[PDB]
């Protein structure tokens, strides 16, 4: 994510991230999966009926091909954070001759009140090579 | 429209219990208490299992008579018990006597005794379908006895001798009529589409009567009928 | 063309024409609000030819699920509605239709074995009395598992599901009972039964598998006598 | 339900917030209007499974095209902004997804062959940075041909195209440089990349080949300079 490259040229942040989904799937295909969001200091959840519990949105292929979620709270600063698994609610219902298999697309922002701080160097270009 | 109403629908009291005052064979113990079940003829237990909940007030009426159709002028004792209470275990019982367990005396050659019952439920109405269990019993391996069963219902028992020291030689046959008046429904149900088994309890055969007749073809209407 | 309640994401037939809502001051309860007001999502029923019915029972539906299930267990007296919403995911190439029809005090009832003089006591096991989130399969659907005739279940509060027509259906069903509070554990209020009248049917090289899903939101809910 | 301009006959996202306009009276240039401006349908691209995507240079795909293309291969100054309208004709029965973007400044790069020090001039060749009408095959799709990451590639003016959702897809750019007017022949102001994301996928029976189609028209061209 751009987010994500250029929040590693400062030392700490914090706010608000959004992530969407799309659904690249036919247009004759239906479902339901279960997009479940875990606070910091738990652990990802073993089952379905575990993540039903709060914090999720159940989001059907058919009415909506885009979905929204917004993670609140975040914050790096120390020295498990958050998850977010996506289950299959029911089943992936499909016509006669066509597709069987589709993908979804994920997307993610920052929001409003995101904020960063301290700027440092990025250590993702380091590359020994002295010909650069 | 008048004579569609519930009120009009379950009125014109019916036949609800008959029992018999055993003085003569080997039984000559002279009394009979009786549950006032209310659903104990199969055909009115339909009309009231129409709804969920009922609440009324019931009007008791007892015929009496030897088993030659005659009335010699015995003296009968009509004794309420209400719900709670303990029940005679004989003709000399001391609980034929008490109090606050209301009691007719009538002689056979009078017209017939007529009492009301209000409505005795702790809840605010009747309930013959009743989903779960009365109590906390349990641990119960398998036992699913109780299911379905409501204490709420029982109302309460009559208990009729024929007020006499010795050993009377007749036996009399009481039959017993109730009215409901005043009555209020909730909550619609469909009639009952299986034979009933059980008294107390809504079980059915795996032989499914079908709901309506058979004809020949779904076509044809000429035989018969459908 | 979403909407949410207490960080949990997701026509409306009204029960008796009554709106639930609480019972006055007479004739101190806890109301928990939006912690226990939320859509509790069970698990999804595959529905198949030759397929019979389900149905729940929904004070105990609830029992071992969540904050609602602790509340439930744990109060000596319980009171509340339900908004139900039962969802079919199907495809345009397939055809069918659903009864989805609640029953006030559904009793469930037990079959006696064809040759037998049937005086002996015969009852329903606890399993099919109180089947939990994973709901029971109707062995008998045709009586609805009791005396009572299907054709005329549509007395009871329902909907239709037809595949060609809409495929969601939302119930919304106000507290019944002859007390103004009960208990949630031993007593059984309703039950919700998805049965399919007209079958499944489809064509080779389509989705067997039809995904019907229950979805169920208490309303108003009230508790008295907090145990340990 | 349809739109002509010039006897050219065939939502929006509109590039960094600003409508293409004509340069003041400083800071006698040409004005062709709708001579000039009109619709231009250039030929269609088959989109396959297994297709890595197309790109273009917009001052440079209109150079041998119609009028504009004479006028701008004969002045020696030029400026434009234009609207980019790319439609893909699939059916129900198809999925995919396509990446429109917009790179301004897109600059192709030429790739190391594997092992070698690694220090000689390598290049792309003219066919590479100049692919004309007929557009030009990613060889590389994933950094763009270039070494910037597609994921990231969304900071450009962009816009999806899914097939169950929208087919069509319109950009307008206005012009973007760092001078007033430029080269229309040497210099390459921005360029379209459509780029198959999540991949094209059917079944037996259907059509292979979805064909992509893009239609550019100019917007306040303005030109100077002109030779014989």
């Amino acid at each position: 994510t751009m987010v994500g490259q250029i929040c590693r040229y400062y030392t700490q942040w914090s706010g608000s991230l959004k992530v969407t989904f799309m659904f690249t799937g036919s247009f004759m295909a239906t479902g339901k999966m279960l997009i479940a969001y875990t606070p910091p200091g738990s652990a990802q959840p073993t089952t379905r009926e575990a993540a039903m519990l709060g914090t999720h949105i159940v989001w059907d292929f058919g009415l909506q091909s885009s979905v929204t979620l917004v993670i609140p709270w975040i914050s790096n600063t120390h020295f498990a954070t958050g998850i977010v698994t996506i289950w299959y609610q029911t089943n992936f219902v499909v016509p006669p001759d066509t597709p069987s298999e589709a993908n979804i697309i994920a997307l993610g922002a920052a929001q409003e009140n995101f904020t960063l701080k301290l700027c440092k160097d990025t250590d993702e270009i380091r590359q020994t090579a002295e010909y650069q | 429209v008048n004579e569609a109403s519930v009120e009009h629908f379950y009125s014109r009291a019916g036949l609800v219990g008959v029992v018999e005052v055993k003085d003569s064979g080997t039984s000559q113990d002279g009394y009979t208490v009786w549950p006032i079940d209310v659903m104990g003829f199969v055909q009115q237990r339909r009309k009231l299992e129409l709804s969920t909940y009922m609440r009324f007030d019931a009007e008791f009426t007892f015929v009496s008579n030897l088993n030659d159709s005659t009335t010699p002028g015995m003296l009968l004792q009509y004794m309420y018990v209400p719900p709670g209470a303990p029940k005679p275990d004989g003709r000399k019982s001391y609980q034929w006597q008490t109090a606050t367990n209301p009691s007719i005396f009538a002689k056979l050659s009078d017209p017939p005794p007529q009492v009301s019952v209000p409505f005795m439920s702790p809840a605010s109405a009747y309930q013959w379908f009743y989903d779960g269990y009365p109590t906390f019993g349990e641990h119960k391996q398998a036992t699913n006895l109780q299911y379905g069963q409501c204490p709420n219902n029982m109302m309460g028992h009559f208990a009729i001798r024929t007020v006499s020291e010795s050993t009377t030689g007749k036996n009399v046959h009481v039959r017993v009529y109730m009215r409901i008046k005043h009555v209020r429904a909730w909550v619609p149900r469909p009639f009952r589409s299986q034979a009933y088994m059980v008294k107390n309890y809504p079980t059915y055969s795996q032989t499914i009567s079908n709901t309506a007749a058979d004809r020949a073809s779904i076509t044809t209407t000429d035989y018969e009928g459908g | 063309a979403q909407l949410t309640v207490g960080n949990s994401t997701i026509n409306i037939v009204l029960s008796y024409g009554e709106w639930p809502g609480y019972c006055p001051s007479t004739d101190k309860p806890t109301r928990p609000d939006v912690s226990v007001n939320r859509f509790y999502t069970l698990s999804t029923k595959s529905w198949k030819t030759e397929s019979t019915g389900w149905y729940w029972k929904f004070p105990d539906v609830l029992n071992d699920t969540g904050v609602f299930g602790q509340n439930a267990q744990f109060h000596y007296l319980y009171r509340s509605g339900f908004c139900m919403h039962v969802q079919c995911n199907a495809s345009k190439f397939h055809q069918g239709a659903l009864l989805v029809v609640v029953i006030p005090e559904f009793v469930v009832a037990a079959s006696s074995p064809a040759t037998k003089p049937n005086g002996q006591g015969l009852y329903p096991d606890f399993a099919h009395t109180n089947p939990g989130k994973e709901g029971q399969v109707f062995r008998d659907p045709y009586v609805l598992d009791a005396g009572i005739p299907l054709s005329q279940a549509l007395v009871f509060p329902h909907q239709w599901i037809n595949l060609r027509t809409n495929n969601c259906a939302t119930i919304i069903m106000p507290y019944v009972n002859a007390l103004p509070f009960d208990s949630a554990l031993n007593h059984s209020n309703f039950g919700l039964a998805v049965i399919p009248i007209s079958p499944l049917k489809y064509c080779n090289g389509a989705t067997t598998e039809v995904p019907i899903t229950l979805t169920i939101a208490p309303l108003n809910s009230e508790f008295s006598g907090l145990r340990q």
